[PDB]
């Protein structure tokens, strides 16, 4: 049903959405009564390789799956460029984090299971990367999907934007971080840090140069065995093995038990969801 | 001699400014009777400008002198028909390359507003110089060219044509210079700014930027006699 | 800015030849009784609240052994320089630029409350070509309500340039908004022409009767016809022997800036440009 | 300098807006709904240190805004800055206009030290090049005067010191991070490329550079001009804070370079008149 | 005998702006006045062409005349040393003067004026105190004549001169001859006959020159023969004004001739010196 | 044609940039043989080698095309040699003038250096455009040339006079460009230089500007082969 509103969306240009509410904002189309929302993200860049990046972010249109959020388009307009985006009513992870505090396991296993999915998506039909998995690269709805975002689709636009934001929290992988050969291993070993940031709520163990350090030169954190249950931390830790080659892969975090029995429940997240916003 | 051996002679010496040799070397390469490309009327026509453009400086700056030496000797003057006669062959053989083969073998449109466009301008040029009858009948030719130049062009062009809207300012020169219409010139130059300013978001971005090289002369020429 | 400086300075030779320095970059210097103290006193005064690109950059005072200022170095030669002894000709464009600079940089000052009393061609440095320079406030001043308690003093000048009021001394003080503005109007008057006003006299106290009594006003005959007319009548009004009659600079700048949005353009005609 | 809020009206946008007071000015406008003690303390900062700035080779300053939006008025730039002319429109200096340059900035640098002021936040952004001839220093935002803890770095990594990046001391910011903040900008226009533009991962190069391992790269440096600045690039870069020089001496290295260079490329004779 | 002038072969020696010089290639103590100007250079070429017309005034009571140059920016014309100085110092250190010498005086302005008339076709236009020279050997001379009008048109901006001498018929442009220069002669007598002006702003001074009547002397302090003189000589309108041919025949002047005053002894013994 | 006319006729066109018609005018008027004043002498040599000029830049041109195809048409060394017959041409044309009557009317040894040096940049510029035996022959006659200029100049002149500057100037050049002789040019540039600046101080300011104008150059190139 999303394929079919696109249809009844024509050519989009800068006057005829009104905003409403990098940075990201919401804006509403008046004859189709749709609500989308764009990002705006500000470079300064010969014009030759803005057209590069508008023809590389093109290939967008064909990402289309239940684990990844829809692509409207995107044009160049006030001297900077305006993805045009599918609004997300739940927003992301990290809202729901400060609304809450704190995630209930079972919906930890789905969206485990979601960004499995979506890992396993993009690698079977574009063969790429994420390299920004984190919360507020989760966006879930009040229809209960949970779809992945942001991330690398163009190589020239990762080398643009790679000179713009600081970084208070850090969500890296070592290997690359030393500058070694990087793969899915990458992806996973951030999720799990993201996922037991989110499960957790803070860091347990400052300045961002001594976080790096820390990923670096320190074993990473482990949960105490009394809270959770030990297949939980054995999940989490076979996610955090700090060096790839053992690191397990997409099919063996398929293959997990975790993963078969958080499939196995049945979790009315949009019932939990609408309780929270009431 | 060969005709793309000539053309390379020719973009050798526009790179050497020996405009006057490129410009025979060409003037060679149309005598062999084949129709041009636009890049070779580009080039046929920054020659043929420069070297008009170079003798009339000249004849400007003589008859400057002669008029301030007509308020001892007619050196002056006779050096200026000296100059003139120099200019009046020029434009004679580029008139006769012209009406012998390049206007009638103008199969395209674009080919054949180029070609009026030019023929107008050197009827212009030799009125720049013309005194008696020979001023009339050239002003005349001068009138009917570029009125079916504005006519082909307005009917198979796009309005923000680069080579239309310099044709329309140069046909604007010459309602100010020789045929004495200002208000007509005036009036030309503002319709077709205005209906370009109209027609400017069907371009390209180098097709808007050689549309500016243009639009900026317009305005600069409209503020300057309004 | 404020603060004294020391030795870091060059010194060349122990109304001079040179004063050029060398200090972070060159610059400019000027130069034991105590009128030349008060004088320092209210320059470097006045300097402190000059913040303007049409006026000379002060930033620092030196006190010991001799008396001196220091400014940056301007690149180029005065409008006195330029009109009468190198004969440059410039463009009309380039002249009422000029003009516009000028009377911007003369309308911050009187709206900051700055009294100069002294602007002349000699005092109008044209750095580098392009950009006027506005400097030599020796002799400017604040105006309050008890200045015109104090008796001003003579000037010592050159006589072609203070108004009839001021060759007059009528009253306390002469020296207003509008004597600054026929100062800038006869500035305008040999920017445009090209010489010095009145030319046929080769007299000086000739010409402090002669405009004393409102006998004789600069010519307007020698105004070239290519000039534009708002520019001549803005000449003509800013120079009248009444102070009322002549405008204030603000006016002035709005007439000089829809001049230049109805400004004609460079001669001849624009053939098709070689593309 | 107070100045009233009627007489300066906005014309355009740029943050900034293109101004008029008494001609064109530069606005930097504080856009903050609800304002907070310590945005006044920085903008209290911005206008002292603002107000002793008193040279022509840095942007000049004449007033403040206190009501409505807070507001920071300077003139008006022509042109615009190096990051442009460098990176995006790739205009082909010639190598004296390089050198003229970096003297200028050197000069303005040298006097803002002799204030003894730390910019702190330098880059090709903050350098304004006026009627394409002389240089200009601008946004002093962050800049201090010497005189606690130090608040976190918001600019981009690549012109900070690496001891600021090893953010171990408790005022790292002294004379010798501008200094290596100076070399990358000498760095940066002399081959006209951002320096490990092969590497797209920010905190790899924060982490590198933390650790010592990365150094900017003169092999793409060209040779025509001598030795003499690839001495002086390979010595203001240096890692250690000592054996970075003072700018008296790389001021004096500059103009004993410019005291041996031709601007002649063949024999030329008797001029034609 | 001295040829051509050049600034190497001048030295300071003291200041009378004129300074005192010698010239190695002859020895002699020189003259050295020296005046600012700034013109273009063809016109100060034309100007020392036109003042190369100096080398044929020669007389007793004309001060001699050697050479000029242009050096340094600045135009540079030579005087012959005068020892004795001008009056304005005499009358400084004199405070008065007799009346005898006023008449010797007369003597020598009439008959350099008259010279300078009778060879040249060209008067003086600024007979003033200060221009009055007098030596040890008692030989009254003129000096900075108006000979090139180039020049006057040249330095006619500036004079500093909070006291003018010049005429009321030259005031409005009408006729001037002679007439102002024996005017501005009456006055400069009676000026240092009083040593003081018995009677302050520039503009007022001449105001009163203009639309009053000059003073008269006392009766009981001069001659009557000597008032007479003075009255003939400060006549406002110039046709009424007696002309050289009547002042040369004066009883005042005709006394002052048959007289025979030491005035070389009067001016040593004030000048107080051993030759 | 009149002499006088045809001077006046080189100032027509030098204030209206006709270089080959004021070298044509002033070919017939040293064809007239009488002996030319300074201001005609300046005039020719500037007017020639503003013509000298313009060829040469066009064989630098050509040679720095040929000597890059020569690493496919001998079309660029046709050209390039049919512009150096063009030099060859009109070098050997003032040339002949020169030794026809001007190297021997030149009675003042002022015109007699400034002939020299006329004729030796002229071997100078035969000798860039020459290679070979001939080559070798022609730079012998520019060094007798050059050696016979500055011996009259040294023995009669003083040095700060431009016609002596430009000429030691050119020795230099000559000597780097052709000779390979980068030390003795140096050597030359610097002592010439050094005699000036010690006799520049008997001198007027206008005179003065003028020599510090070409040492302004000496300077310049002496810093650049240091
Ligand atoms: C520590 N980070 S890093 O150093 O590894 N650098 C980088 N990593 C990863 C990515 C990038 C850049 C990136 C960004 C910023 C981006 C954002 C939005 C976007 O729209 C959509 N997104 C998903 C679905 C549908 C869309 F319409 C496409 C984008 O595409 C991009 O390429 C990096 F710079
Ligand atoms: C209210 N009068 S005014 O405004 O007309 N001013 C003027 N009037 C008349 C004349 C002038 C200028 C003047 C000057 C001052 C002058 C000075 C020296 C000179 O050399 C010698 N002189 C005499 C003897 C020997 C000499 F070597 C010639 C000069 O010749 C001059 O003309 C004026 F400025």
């Amino acid at each position: 049903a999303f394929l079919t509103q696109k249809q009844k969306v024509g050519e989009l240009k800068d006057d005829d959405f009104e905003k409403i509410s990098g940075v990201v904002f919401k804006v509403s189309h008046k004859p189709s009564g749709l609500v989308m929302a764009r990002k705006l993200i500000h470079l300064e860049i010969k014009p030759a390789i803005r057209n590069q990046i508008i023809r590389e972010l093109q290939v967008l249109h064909e990402c289309n799956s239940p684990y990844i959020v829809g692509f409207y388009g995107a044009f160049y307009s006030d001297g900077e460029i305006s993805i045009c985006m599918e609004h997300m009513d739940g927003g992301s992870l990290d809202q729901v984090l400060k609304k809450a505090g704190r995630i209930p396991e079972q919906i930890l296993g789905k969206v485990s299971i979601a960004v499995i999915k979506g890992l396993t998506y993009l690698r079977e039909k574009h063969k790429i990367m994420h390299r920004d998995v984190k919360p507020s690269n989760i966006l879930v709805n009040s229809r209960g999907e949970i779809k992945l975002c942001d991330f690398g689709v163009s190589g020239q636009l990762i080398d643009a934007m790679a000179n713009a934001f600081v970084g208070t929290r850090s969500y890296m992988s070592p290997e690359r971080l030393q500058g070694t050969h990087y793969s899915v291993q990458s992806d996973i070993w951030s999720m799990g840090l993201s996922l037991v940031e989110m499960a957790v709520g803070r860091y347990p163990i400052m300045a961002i140069f001594e976080l790096l350090d820390y990923i670096v030169n320190e074993p990473p954190p482990k949960l105490p065995s009394g809270v959770f249950s030990l297949e939980f931390q054995d999940f989490v830790n076979k996610c955090l093995i700090k060096n790839p080659a053992e690191r397990a892969d997409l099919k063996q975090l398929m293959v997990h038990a975790f993963i078969k029995r958080s499939d196995a429940e049945e979790v009315d997240f949009a019932g939990w969801l609408c309780s929270t916003i009431g | 001699m060969e005709r793309a051996s000539l053309i390379q002679k020719a973009k050798l010496a526009e790179q050497a400014e020996r405009y006057e040799d490129m410009a025979a070397f060409m003037k060679g390469a149309v005598e062999k009777g084949e129709e041009l490309s636009c890049e070779e009327r580009n080039l046929l026509s920054v020659a043929y400008k420069n070297v008009v453009g170079g003798q009339r400086a000249a004849w400007r700056v003589l008859s400057s002198i002669e008029q301030k030496s007509n308020e001892k000797g007619p050196e002056v003057r006779e050096y200026r028909e000296k100059v003139e006669t120099e200019l009046q062959g020029v434009c004679d053989t580029v008139l006769g390359l012209l009406d012998s083969h390049l206007i009638k073998e103008a199969g395209d449109a674009e080919s054949r507003v180029f070609y009026l466009k030019m023929k107008g301008d050197y009827y212009r040029y030799l009125a720049e110089v013309a005194t008696g009858d020979d001023k009339k009948r050239i002003i005349d030719s001068a009138r009917s060219a570029y009125q079916e130049a504005m006519d082909i062009s307005k009917k198979e062009m796009p309005p923000t044509n680069p080579i239309r809207l310099g044709l329309a300012l140069n046909f604007s020169v010459f309602h100010y210079e020789i045929a004495n219409s200002p208000e007509e010139a005036i009036s030309l130059a503002k319709t077709t700014f205005d209906e370009a300013m109209a027609d400017l978001h069907t371009l390209s971005e180098d097709s808007y930027k050689d549309s500016t090289l243009i639009m900026q002369l317009l305005r600069d020429n409209l503020t300057l006699w309004t | 800015d404020w603060e004294i400086e020391a030795s870091e300075v060059m010194l060349s030779t122990r109304f001079g030849t040179v004063y050029k320095g060398k200090w972070h970059g060159d610059v400019a210097v000027k130069i034991p009784t105590p009128e030349q103290f008060q004088a320092f006193r209210n320059e470097v005064a006045v300097l402190r609240k000059t913040r303007h690109v049409n006026i000379l950059l002060f930033m620092g005072y030196m006190t010991k052994d001799n008396l001196a200022i220091v400014t940056q170095w301007c690149e180029g030669s005065s409008l006195y320089k330029h009109l009468h002894v190198q004969e440059t000709k410039f463009q009309m464009f380039q002249l009422i630029d000029i003009a516009r600079q000028t009377a911007q940089g003369m309308d911050y000052l009187h709206a900051k409350n700055i009294i100069h009393r002294d602007m002349k061609s000699n005092n109008i440095f044209l750095h580098e070509g392009l950009t006027v320079k506005i400097g030599d406030f020796g002799l400017a001043t604040v105006k309050s309500r008890w200045s015109g308690s104090q008796q001003v003093e003579q000037p010592t000048g050159s006589v072609l340039w203070m108004a009839p009021e001021v060759i007059r001394m009528q009253d306390n003080n002469p020296f207003s908004f509008q004597s600054d503005v026929y100062s800038y109007g006869i500035v305008l008057y040999e920017l445009m022409t090209g010489e010095l006003p009145y030319s046929h006299i080769n007299n000086r106290d000739q010409i402090i009767f002669m405009v004393g009594r409102g006998y004789a006003s600069p010519d307007l005959s020698k105004l070239y016809k290519n000039c534009p007319k708002a520019m001549k009548r803005l000449v003509a009004d800013c120079v009248k022997k009444v102070k009322e009659e002549r405008p204030l600079f603000p006016q002035i700048l709005s007439s000089i800036e829809l001049l230049q949005h109805s400004l004609p353009k460079i001669n001849r005609s624009a053939s098709e440009p070689s593309l």
